[PDB]
């Protein structure tokens, strides 16, 4: 019976192609799924923080779709290893945002297996296998916003939530803390993206106005957004090892050396203003109260 | 005066002598004002970053200039009856005569005769353009790049190594024998596997194609399952013409021995094999130390534990010796290095590697 | 085939980078 | 402890089967 | 014709902005050193926005402003109208330049409304955004830094990243970037010969594209339609804001400390910025 | 003075600048520095 | 018309670069 | 594996509530004390901690967790936010509520009692008022703000530190200042949670459990990085001492660990690993009288 | 060759000395360190 598995495997005239790489894929990438819809219905809520203030994210807890979100995993876990049956109990798991951690890592697996299937159904049909370097930028970057970070911050709590509101809490606390924007890498990105964008605006314009080097054109256009994407994944893996942006403040200096400031100091008050969510000292607070 | 920093006495000096000797004792940093040993070893770190970076930079415009004036592109087409070249002359206090002297190799303008045998190496490693050779002058100078950023970057207050990490020989033994030689080394190996012994054999393969083009026709079936005799089989025949596909064999590991018949240099098989092998026995040798998980050797063990009857104390605390002089460890890699360039100079004249380089006298 | 014009001065202008970066080094060290 | 062992045996498995593939598929290879 | 009309300006638009980053300052109007001359690098350095006190100002040279004088014109920062509207008038001129070049080969000019996404994205930025609010001094500044700190003033301000037209612009220059990357890399692979990566694309992913028009229109569609609904975005923000605001998960975790949202915390970041300056 | 390389045109001005302009400017930089008395 | 056409940029750039130049020091 | 701790000298008892405990307090030995957590939930003891009685108290809101219980004599003050102040002379048997006033900044945090009717008031926001009328009246010592705080940690004589909102850097007040002075953080990771040791030093923990020490009353500069458990890469939760030489560290699944030198060697607790909850504060009001509060109403005591 | 022997070379130093100088400071109006307040 096993022959015949194998040609069915391999088989191209099948509906789907699955590959030797989808005997891994499907499994991890089903767990993936299955594990983020639980835990983005019914998850219970999470002490990411590690103080006495749980989070929760799930729509079971009075949350929407732009609201909720997958809560990464407690503070206290760190980078330990946290599967379940390391785990005294399951709500000892639930709690400590192990949802988490077991659909990033089957997801990423899948992902993975998902670049092997890609390169395996490429090398089969006889085509040239430059889809799966370009499909490598995305994945890179994937590794570096959920895995390389975590491992460089020391605790898995600081990956991306798995939500929309999260994202964009990530994405203001890495600011804060980061100074991306500075950083040349982000501007790399941001000018590949920008790039890809714009010549896919050119190609497909030029191409409709004509319905009814070409292939040297056609590929440095594609790879210009990889590139692009690649440098934004280095960028940010080099943050996670505290390889911060550019810090501009405290630069220009007056004749007696009292400190000028420019645009950079702006910026940083900004960056220092969004790490404390409130007003510094010398405000007069109230000096009594009944 | 403020020059030399370093040195309150040299810098009190009123004669000239202050400026000779500020130079002689400038790169001698552990004499300096108010050294410590940290502070010696992170700024040596930093200054062996600068040197790679020069090492860099050299062989980038080596490269860069060979492509610019050179004529490699006619030199492979004739390697036996063309001068390679090195660089353009532009001497204003030239004459007509010199001029006319220095015009050869068949340019257009007065330029030199390249002798360090460059042009046969990038012709055996797989190099056949000049957009190759401009390329990799590129990349070249993008590597210096990032090694004077990394020495920049290991000197800041955030990232200076402590010197607890300096004095950690296990681990740099591990590293720099598993990873910096062995993997190096098979890197190169599958270097000439996947891209110069096919270049060599006629089928161009570059960054552009190497992803589709099987180095051999069974692909990791052999080697997976064992079977490696495979890809020792039909190797290159004795009429093969470098660079073309008449007489060219299949085989990507070979042990003939001897020379090409044509080149009369070693066949790329055999060092595939080579280098693969040793890249092997030294990921081996790389796994020796104890570092963080408990197997492994101890380096002090093993020197106070080779003791003798007739010598004392044997071998016993060398290894604080060793670790806490830095000139100690100076002269033994001077030794082993100067031991290894007399042996690259003796076996490279004797057993040459690269295509058509026994045949130019004045480059041997 | 030989290179052009473009080739030469984008080759200068790549080099720059490593140029200020050995000068920022350069500096970082005397210190 | 069952769990622990039912996901070690199932990745194994899986694991073996990836492995196993590979070598059965003759072509493009 | 407009063929030779939107080169000067536009070079004015660019000249102002040299001299605009290495000799004129912002002590007098926003107290930074946004010049050159005081030594800031070519991050650092920028246009500044024009004082507050002159309102909605167009800030002529020959004006009541500055009265004629250069040297007023420069310290009043009058430099960022300029720059602003020698800006436009030049992407305008680049509009009906492509505008009359269509016209001239005849193809329909699908390469204008491409374009059209720019042209929305700057008048609104830089010319609607200050029309709607006090002044030019909160007006997105011309450099490096500037734009930055304008960006982390409209998240503080407005919850920018919430609005769903910010989200529709994200998602719509994401797809444009995918879509650039999937067609080089399948132009490149197939060296027509569509009918072989339809099919391979089918066996990778379901579905596929029947047609290189359908591919290359929603290519072409995707980017302008992220860019149109910034813009738009941007139109809502001079106007009455429209977000996705849940004041009841607001209220929920006013006074319970055990419910807490990613919604709740960037609410929280939000005012926090928005507390410590005035 | 010409080549049949690509650019020929930067010899002509390169080869000055690393003959006369740039080892006169370190010279002359070094120089001041090596007198500076402004500290020890 | 291509003499001015480069002209009008060629002239303020090379009246530039010298103050840059320049510029390194003054503020030393 | 790190190594195991031979003697269990932690018992642990599992009460049947879901509340974390968050504080614990006594007025004397042979005495009552009270313990505060989450969900409005107190529990009252009396024989040493041995056992707890549940008291069950209801207000017009239901959301009053409470964060700290402080007892001086027989005097007796309960805090939690959102505002919330219960204060009593009568050793807990009646409560006293304190509506506080509108005009505080930031909801209550941490309170001292320093004495009878003497009490502090430490807010999350940074406001520290003091108030000597059994909360009829108060006074601000310092009247800045430090923004919001993660861990607000209070030393043997009053002086004050706070973690920031996310652990960046941290801010540091002593008794005579008008404002708080905000410090770079000393560690590569990131902070979780700084406190002060008995020796009048301060100890950071950063992510990851990196642990490190500090030493000269500046203590701007610290000791080597410390990982109570090697290679593991549990998050520790609090630090502890015993005496000013034994050491206790409290993490994730009952990771309690505990050196006999200080933190140069370290030693797991297997008998505690087993409990299924999250220890977050050993506090060490004795060297004989311990415990061990974590979450789902487990509690360990000492012997 | 002629005509661009002397136009480029000038200005260079003419920069270095409009710059090295009180004219560009009082040109653009961008203060002096001394009038930095
Ligand atoms: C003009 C504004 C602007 C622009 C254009 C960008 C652009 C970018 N930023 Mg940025 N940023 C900005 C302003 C801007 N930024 C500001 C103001 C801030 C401060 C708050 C930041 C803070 C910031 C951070 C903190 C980060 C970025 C990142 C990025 C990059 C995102 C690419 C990405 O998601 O990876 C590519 C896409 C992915 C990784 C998604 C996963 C794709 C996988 C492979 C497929 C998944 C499929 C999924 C399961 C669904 C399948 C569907 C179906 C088949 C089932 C991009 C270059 C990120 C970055 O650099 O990435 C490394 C990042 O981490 N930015
Ligand atoms: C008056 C005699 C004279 C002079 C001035 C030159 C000058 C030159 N010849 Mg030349 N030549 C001469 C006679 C002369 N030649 C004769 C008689 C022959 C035989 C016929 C040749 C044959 C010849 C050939 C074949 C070539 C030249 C080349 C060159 C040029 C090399 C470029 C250079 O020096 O920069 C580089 C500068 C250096 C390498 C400096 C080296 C010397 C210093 C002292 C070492 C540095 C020490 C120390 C670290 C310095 C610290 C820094 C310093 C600033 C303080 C240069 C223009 C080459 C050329 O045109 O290509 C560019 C070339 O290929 N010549
Ligand atoms: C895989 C990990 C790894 C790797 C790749 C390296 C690599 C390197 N380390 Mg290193 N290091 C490591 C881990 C690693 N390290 C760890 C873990 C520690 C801490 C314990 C250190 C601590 C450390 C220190 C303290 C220093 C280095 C330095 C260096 C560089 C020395 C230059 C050199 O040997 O290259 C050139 C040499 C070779 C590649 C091989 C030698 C040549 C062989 C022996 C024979 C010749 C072969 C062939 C025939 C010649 C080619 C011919 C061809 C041209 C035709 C090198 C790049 C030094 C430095 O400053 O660099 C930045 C330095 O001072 N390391
Ligand atoms: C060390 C450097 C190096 C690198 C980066 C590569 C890289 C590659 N080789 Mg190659 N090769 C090398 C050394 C190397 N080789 C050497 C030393 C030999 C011995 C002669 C070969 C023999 C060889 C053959 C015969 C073939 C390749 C093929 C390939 C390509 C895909 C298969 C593969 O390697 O996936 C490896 C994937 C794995 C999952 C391996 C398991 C993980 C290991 C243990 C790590 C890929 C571009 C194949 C190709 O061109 O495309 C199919 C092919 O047919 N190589
Ligand atoms: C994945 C990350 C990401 C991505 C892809 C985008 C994408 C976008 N953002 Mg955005 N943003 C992000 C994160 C991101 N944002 C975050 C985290 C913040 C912080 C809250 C912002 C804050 C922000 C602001 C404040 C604004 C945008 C705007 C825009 C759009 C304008 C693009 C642009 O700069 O035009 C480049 C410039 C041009 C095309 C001008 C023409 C240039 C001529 C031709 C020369 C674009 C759709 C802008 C917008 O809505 O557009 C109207 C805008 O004003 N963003
Ligand atoms: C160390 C490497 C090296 C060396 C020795 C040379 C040598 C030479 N080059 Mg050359 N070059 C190199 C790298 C190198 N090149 C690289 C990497 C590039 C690409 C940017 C060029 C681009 C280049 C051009 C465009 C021209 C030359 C020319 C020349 C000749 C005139 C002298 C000169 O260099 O000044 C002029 C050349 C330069 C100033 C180029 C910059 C030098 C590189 C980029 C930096 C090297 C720094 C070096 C490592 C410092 C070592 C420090 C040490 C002294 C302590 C001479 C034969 C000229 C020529 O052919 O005349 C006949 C000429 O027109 N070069
Ligand atoms: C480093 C590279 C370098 C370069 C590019 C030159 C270039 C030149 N040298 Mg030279 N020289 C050099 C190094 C160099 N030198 C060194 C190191 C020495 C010392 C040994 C000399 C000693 C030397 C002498 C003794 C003489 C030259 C002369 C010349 C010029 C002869 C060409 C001509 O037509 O004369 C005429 C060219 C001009 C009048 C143009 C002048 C160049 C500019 C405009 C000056 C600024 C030419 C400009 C001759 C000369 O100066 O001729 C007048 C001459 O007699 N050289
Ligand atoms: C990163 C943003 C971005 C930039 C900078 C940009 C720039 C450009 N795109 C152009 C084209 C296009 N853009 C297109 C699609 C797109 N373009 C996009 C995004 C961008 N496009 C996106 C996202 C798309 C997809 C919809 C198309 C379809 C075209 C074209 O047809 C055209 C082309 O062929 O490309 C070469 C060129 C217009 C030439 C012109 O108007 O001449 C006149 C130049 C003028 C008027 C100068 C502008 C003056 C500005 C407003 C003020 C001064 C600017 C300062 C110097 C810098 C200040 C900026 C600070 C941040 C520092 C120019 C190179
Ligand atoms: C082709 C080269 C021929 C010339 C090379 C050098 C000629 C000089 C040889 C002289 C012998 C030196 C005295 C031997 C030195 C001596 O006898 O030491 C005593 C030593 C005995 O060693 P132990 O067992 O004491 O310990 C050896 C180590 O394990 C640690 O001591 O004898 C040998 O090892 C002989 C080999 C020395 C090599
Ligand atoms: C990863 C990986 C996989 C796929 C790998 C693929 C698809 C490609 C891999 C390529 C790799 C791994 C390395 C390529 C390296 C190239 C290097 C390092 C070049 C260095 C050059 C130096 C240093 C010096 C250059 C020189 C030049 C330029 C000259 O012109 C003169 C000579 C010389 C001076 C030598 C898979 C997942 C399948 C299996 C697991 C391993
Ligand atoms: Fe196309």
């Amino acid at each position: 019976l096993w022959e015949q598995f194998c040609q069915w495997v391999t088989s191209t005239n099948n509906r789907i192609y699955v590959g030797w790489f989808g005997t891994l894929m499907i499994p991890t990438l089903l767990t993936a799924t299955t594990c983020f819809i639980i835990a983005f219905i019914a998850a219970p809520p999470v002490d990411i923080d590690g103080i006495r203030e749980p989070v929760a994210g799930s729509l079971l807890y009075g949350n929407n779709i732009i609201s909720g979100a997958v809560v990464p995993s407690s503070n206290a876990i760190g980078l330990h290893f946290y599967p379940i049956w390391e785990a005294a109990s399951l709500d000892e798991w639930l709690y400590n945002g192990g949802p988490y951690q077991l659909v990033v890592f089957h997801f990423l697996i899948g992902i993975f297996c998902y670049m092997g299937r890609q390169w395996e159904l490429s090398y089969r049909l006889g085509m040239r296998p430059w889809i799966c370097v370009a499909y490598s930028a995305p994945v890179s970057a994937a590794t570096a916003v959920f895995l390389i970070y975590p491992i460089g911050q020391g605790s898995f709590s600081d990956g991306m939530p798995l939500g929309i509101s999260g994202t964009f809490n990530f994405m203001i606390v890495f600011q804060a803390e980061h100074n991306i924007l500075m950083h040349p890498f982000h501007m790399l990105g941001v000018a590949g993206v920008f790039g890809g964008s714009l010549f896919s605006a050119m190609h497909g314009s030029l191409v409709t106005s004509s319905l009814v080097n070409s292939r040297s054109l056609h590929f440095f256009l594609g790879a210009w957004p990889v590139i692009g994407i690649w440098f934004t994944a280095m960028g940010v893996s080099t943050m996670a090892f505290n390889l911060n942006g550019f810090n501009f403040n405290q630069s220009i200096l007056d004749s007696q050396g009292r400190v000028i400031g420019t645009w950079a100091d702006v910026l940083n008050r900004a960056n220092i203003g969004f790490e404390v969510m409130h007003e510094r000292n010398a405000h007069n607070f109230p000096l009594d109260l009944a | 005066t403020k020059f030399p920093k370093f040195s309150q006495d040299l810098a009190q000096d009123p004669t000239t002598r202050r400026i000779w000797y500020g130079i002689a004792t400038a790169h001698d940093f552990e004499t300096h004002d108010g050294m410590t040993e940290e502070n010696l070893y992170q700024k040596i770190f930093a200054s062996h970053f600068g040197h790679i970076a020069i090492i860099f930079l050299w062989t980038s415009g080596t490269l860069f200039h060979v492509a610019w004036q050179g004529n490699f592109e006619q030199w492979i087409k004739d390697p036996l009856n063309i001068r390679p070249i090195a660089h353009a002359i532009w001497d204003p206090h030239f004459g007509e005569g010199a001029v006319n002297a220095f015009t050869q190799a068949g340019a257009s303008n007065p330029v030199n005769i390249a002798y360090s045998g460059v042009y046969h190496w990038f012709y055996t490693i797989g190099m056949t353009t000049n957009q190759e050779l401009y390329s990799g002058a590129v990349f070249l100078l993008v590597l210096a790049s990032l090694f004077l950023f990394a020495g920049w970057l290991h000197l800041q207050p955030k990232f200076r190594p402590s010197l607890a990490w300096f004095k950690n020989a296990e681990s740099r033994l591990n590293h720099h024998l598993a990873g910096l030689f062995g993997v190096s080394s098979l890197a190169w190996a599958g270097h000439l596997v996947h891209v110069a012994i096919p270049e060599a054999r006629g089928q161009h393969v570059g960054w552009d194609n190497f992803l589709s083009t099987p180095p051999h026709p069974a692909g990791l079936m052999p080697f997976f399952t064992g079977n490696w005799g495979v890809y020792a089989a039909d190797p290159d025949t004795a009429g093969h013409i470098f660079g073309t596909s008449e007489g060219a064999g299949t085989a990507i590991l070979t042990f003939l021995g001897g020379f090409h018949p044509q080149t009369e240099s070693l066949w790329l098989t055999d060092i595939a094999h080579h280098h693969l092998a040793i890249a092997v026995i030294f990921i081996i040798a790389g796994h020796m130390y104890r570092t963080n998980w408990g197997i492994g050797h101890s380096i002090k063990e093993i020197l106070n534990a080779h003791k003798g009857p007739l010598t004392g104390a044997g071998h016993t605390n060398l290894y604080d010796t060793i670790n806490n002089s830095l000139h100690f460890q100076l002269g033994l890699a001077l030794a082993s290095l100067g031991v290894i360039t007399s042996l690259v100079a003796q076996h490279m004249y004797s057993l040459p590697s690269y295509a058509f380089i026994a045949q130019d006298h004045t480059t041997q | 085939m030989a290179l052009s014009d473009t080739q030469i001065l984008a080759a200068l202008v790549v080099a720059l980078l490593p140029a200020f970066l050995a000068f920022r080094l350069s500096t970082e060290l005397y210190k | 402890l069952t769990l622990k062992i039912a996901v070690y045996i199932v990745v194994g498995l899986f694991i073996s089967l990836f492995i196993f593939g590979f070598l059965s598929s003759d072509p493009t290879r | 014709w407009s063929g030779l009309l939107l080169f000067p300006c536009a070079f004015m638009a660019l000249g102002g902005w040299l001299t605009g980053t290495t000799f004129v300052t912002s002590w007098y109007t926003h107290g930074l050193a946004s010049s050159y001359l005081e030594g800031a690098n070519f991050l650092t350095v920028a246009v500044s926005s024009p004082a507050d006190a002159f309102g909605h100002s167009l800030l002529f040279l020959w004006g009541p402003e500055a009265q004629g004088n250069l040297t007023r014109w420069f310290q009043i920062g009058g430099l960022w109208p300029f720059v602003a509207l020698h800006g436009a008038f030049g992407l305008i001129g680049f509009m009906l330049r492509q505008f009359e070049i269509s016209r001239l080969v005849g193809i329909r000019p699908y390469n204008a409304i491409a374009f059209s996404g720019p042209i929305a994205v700057f008048v609104s930025v830089f010319l609607m955004y200050p029309l709607g609010q006090s002044s030019w001094f909160f007006a997105p500044s011309f450099g490096v830094a500037g734009i930055f700190r304008f960006i982390l003033f409209l998240q503080g301000f407005h919850n920018w990243t919430l609005n769903p037209f910010h989200m529709m612009g994200v998602a719509g220059i994401l797809g444009g970037a995918l879509l650039c990357a999937i067609h080089g890399a399948t132009v490149e692979n197939t060296l027509y010969s569509m009918v072989t990566a339809n099919r391979f694309w089918s066996q990778i992913f379901g579905i596929a594209f029947s047609n290189k028009r359908w591919l290359h229109f929603f290519m072409l569609f995707v980017p302008v339609t992220g860019l149109w609904m910034s813009s738009v975005g941007i139109v809502g923000l001079a106007l009455n804001l429209r977000a996705y605001d849940f004041v009841s998960q607001e209220l929920r975790a006013a006074e319970d400390p055990e419910f807490e949202t990613f919604y709740t915390k960037n609410i929280l970041l939000n005012e926090g910025m928005r507390a410590w300056m005035a | 003075m010409d080549g049949s390389y690509a650019a020929s045109y930067l010899p002509w001005i390169l080869i000055p600048m690393v003959g006369w302009l740039f080892p006169a400017v370190t010279m002359g930089l070094l120089f001041i520095h090596i007198e500076s008395e402004g500290e020890g | 018309v291509r003499w001015l056409a480069v002209h009008t940029l060629a002239v303020p750039s090379v009246f530039f670069v010298g103050a840059i130049a320049a510029m390194q020091f003054i503020q030393r | 594996h790190v190594p195991d701790l031979a003697f269990n000298p932690w018992q642990e008892i599992a009460l049947e509530t879901d509340s974390t405990f968050a504080d614990i307090a006594f007025t004397e030995d042979p005495n009552h004390g009270w313990l505060v957590g989450t969900k409005e939930t107190i529990f009252e003891t009396t024989d040493g901690g041995d056992t707890w009685e549940q008291k069950l108290i209801d207000l017009g809101e239901e959301k009053a967790s409470f964060s700290a219980v402080s007892f001086s004599g027989n005097e007796g003050w309960i805090t939690g936010k959102p505002s919330i102040l219960l204060h009593t002379t009568d050793g807990g048997q009646t409560w006293a509520r304190i509506p506080l006033s509108e005009k505080l900044p930031g909801a209550p945090y941490s309170i001292i009692a320093l004495g009878p009717q003497t009490a502090e008031m430490i807010t999350d926001l940074g406001a520290i008022y003091k108030t000597t009328n059994g909360g009829k009246n108060w006074k601000a010592l310092v009247e800045g703000a430090v923004g919001v705080a993660r861990t607000i940690q209070r030393s043997t004589d009053g002086r004050y530190v706070a973690v920031s909102a996310r652990g960046n850097f941290y801010s540091t007040w002593a008794p005579g200042q008008t404002e708080w002075t905000p410090h770079n953080r000393n560690s590569s990771r990131r902070l979780q949670t700084m406190g002060y040791g008995k020796d009048g030093q301060l100890w950071l923990l950063a992510r990851g459990g990196q642990l490190q020490f500090s030493t000269d009353p500046d203590a701007e500069e610290w000791s080597d990085v410390i990982a109570p458990q090697d290679k593991g890469s549990w998050g520790l939760l609090d630090l502890s001492f015993r005496t000013p030489e034994e050491v206790w560290v409290a993490g994730a699944s009952g990771n309690l660990l505990m050196s006999q030198d200080g933190g140069q060697t370290w030693a797991k607790d297997t008998g505690v690993e087993d409990i299924p909850a999250n220890l977050y504060r050993v506090v060490f009001l004795s060297p004989e009288k311990g415990f061990v509060l974590g979450q789902d109403g487990i509690l360990l005591k000492y012997n | 060759w002629v005509i661009h022997s002397i136009t480029i070379p000038m200005l260079f130093i003419a920069g270095w000395l409009f710059v090295s100088t009180g004219l560009a400071y009082d040109a653009f109006g961008t203060p002096r360190p001394d009038e930095y307040f």
